[PDB]
């Protein structure tokens, strides 16, 4: 499994962000507002498939979560799709980056403002986020934003739609691997 | 089913369970789009847009 799959739970289905790791110990994170109220998460739709179980959750204020795996046997790999990841960064405005989700596949655009607050209504309000023109639909969240091998955001939300185009919201990944201590690979 | 949430589900469509209970009215408007979070909600199974 890598960035961009699909990932279900009693909170609904969601995309896996980045595999992630402390020493020896593997995690993936994905959108805190899909971990939030989640235990076991799964990759299939019959839920069969233990994939691990909500490690922490941030929503609102921030959109990060992470899960650790509890299955020793599926392929975790440090990509995005056929995309390699090797490292993190921040992102610039004028970066040309690239979605994965499990309802969209792939989507193209760039980083369009930086600090972005974000109403999604119901008092949850997101600050700090990263603002695109990449378009991106319901079951998309939590799906990796990357430059090249560089990881840099976790999809938070959006408005409109990848036949129409849409603008769409990313929680910086940094903070997430800070606030954890882990690492993508 | 259907992959939706009560926020970007469609203003003029209803959002149903799979036992037909009736769990919300879509919010989005298609010509002034809201910021949604894009979760898939689980208890939404299909959708009916009343015409
Ligand atoms: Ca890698």
């Amino acid at each position: 499994i890598s960035g961009g799959d699909a990932i279900y739970s009693s909170t609904g289905r969601c995309s896996l962000g980045f595999n992630v790791r402390s020493g020896s110990t593997y995690y993936f994170l994905t959108a805190g507002h899909c971990t939030d109220g989640a235990t076991t998460w799964w990759a299939n739709s019959a839920r069969t498939t233990v994939l691990g179980t909500t490690s922490g959750s941030s929503f609102p204020n921030n959109d990060y979560g992470i899960v650790r795996y509890t299955n020793t046997t599926i392929p975790k790999d440090g990509t995005v799709g056929g995309q390699d990841i090797t490292s993190a960064a921040n992102a610039t405005v004028g970066m040309a980056v690239t979605r994965r989700g499990s309802t969209t596949g792939t989507h193209s655009g760039s980083v369009t403002a930086l600090n972005a607050t974000v109403n999604y209504g119901g008092g949850d309000v997101v600050y700090g986020m990263i603002r695109t023109n990449v378009c991106a639909e319901p079951g998309d969240s939590g799906g990796p934003l990357y430059s090249g091998t560089r990881a840099i955001g976790l999809t938070s939300g959006g408005s409109g739609n990848c036949s129409s185009g849409g603008t769409t919201f990313f929680q910086p990944v940094t903070e997430a691997l800070v606030a954890y201590g882990v690492s993508v690979y | 089913p259907i992959c939706t949430n009560c926020c970007a589900g469609y203003k003029g469509c209803n959002y149903y369970s799979a036992n037909g209970a009736f769990i919300c009215e879509g919010q989005s408007d298609p010509k002034k789009p809201k910021a949604c979070p894009l979760n898939c909600d689980p208890h939404i199974a299909y959708s009916k847009c009343p015409r």
